[PDB]
């Protein structure tokens, strides 16, 4: 997610052109220094080691653990979209739907065509 | 940076600059997704150093060096002006015998009448013939 | 004559005199059996002059003037002349420059310590640091 591309950006010390230009930047409802993204990129960290820990607090759908999706949802809907970057990580639930998908057609196509099923 | 607002600042062109990236002569600065050389504060005073170098007389090599030396922080002022002072020399060695040269022009040209001849004496003492 | 006869008489080389001649600076010597450059004594008082074109100092193509004034015998001694003065003036332009700037390099000298201080003020005043 949007911390590892900003810290695979960071890999080698140095960035603040256009790809930074679509990341988080909250407007104040365009080149960024360094202060204020380490900033930026901070507080959403927190909300996930703070929230990464609750998904196994009695399921992945409990009350405080579906706080924490919802406030750490929150934390970002105050934020904009990132830039056409952030097609890849769209692009890597295709590739697994895309896939897993095929599976389940390819499972038919082992079920479906030979023996009689039920529908 | 703004690769023109960068050349402009330390007078250069664009294309000096990347003759001198070619070179190896500062740090690499990156490029952004469009393409634009990413200069610096960093490639600024990199750039300066790199100009005036060679107006005082460093070659693109030892220029090089020198944006060596500012980019090690743990540099040493005594072999800077060694340098300095070699260079000192070498100029005055060129400074020696171009005026050497100087004097046997001079003594070629006030030897010479100049009194729109064939006879010209300064070309015959300097061809082989006779 | 071959190339070795007024190279090594003249002292010029192979590579030098060749380019001299596509050059267009010296006549289209005559041609062998085997298009060998047999030249003669035109030649090499041509290439005497020509050399004492470039050891005094002359670009490649006032040389090549040199050389067709010399045996262009309708050449005058004053223009020579004049052609001379205008060198010499060229050379002080070049030795006063270097002077100038050898001056400024004494005082660069005198400004650093030279003390293997990673404070070089040198690289300081170069790199347009502050
Ligand atoms: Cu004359
Ligand atoms: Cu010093």
């Amino acid at each position: 997610y949007l911390l590892e591309q900003y810290d695979r950006v960071e890999a080698e010390e140095a960035r603040l052109s256009d790809l930074i230009t679509g990341f988080v930047d909250p407007n104040a409802e365009n080149s960024i220094d360094p202060e204020l993204a380490r900033e930026k990129f901070a507080e959403l960290r927190a909300q996930y080691v703070v929230t990464r820990d609750t998904i196994k607090a009695k399921g992945r759908s409990h009350a405080t653990a579906q706080e924490e999706i919802l406030k750490l949802s929150e934390v970002f809907k105050q934020f904009r979209l990132v830039p056409k970057q952030f097609d890849y990580l769209v692009n890597s639930m295709r590739v697994m739907m895309d896939r897993v998908r095929t599976q389940e057609r390819l499972i038919m196509k082992l079920c479906v065509e030979q023996c009689k099923m039920p529908k | 940076m703004n690769i023109s607002d960068v050349a402009k600042i330390t007078g250069l062109t664009s294309k000096a600059i990347r003759f001198y990236e070619e070179k190896g002569l500062v740090t690499p600065p990156m490029r952004s997704e469009n393409g634009y050389r990413t200069y610096t504060q960093q490639h600024l005073n990199e750039l300066t150093l790199l100009r005036q170098a060679r107006q005082v007389g460093f070659n693109l090599e030892e220029s090089g060096e020198l944006v060596n030396l500012f980019n090690d922080p743990q540099r040493h002022s005594a072999d800077v002006k060694r340098r300095t002072l070699e260079k000192v020399a070498e100029i005055e060695r060129h400074i020696e015998e171009l005026q050497s040269m100087r004097d046997q022009l001079l003594a070629l040209a006030n030897a010479c009448p100049g009194d729109d001849s064939a006879d010209c004496p300064i070309i015959e003492n300097l061809s082989g013939c006779c």
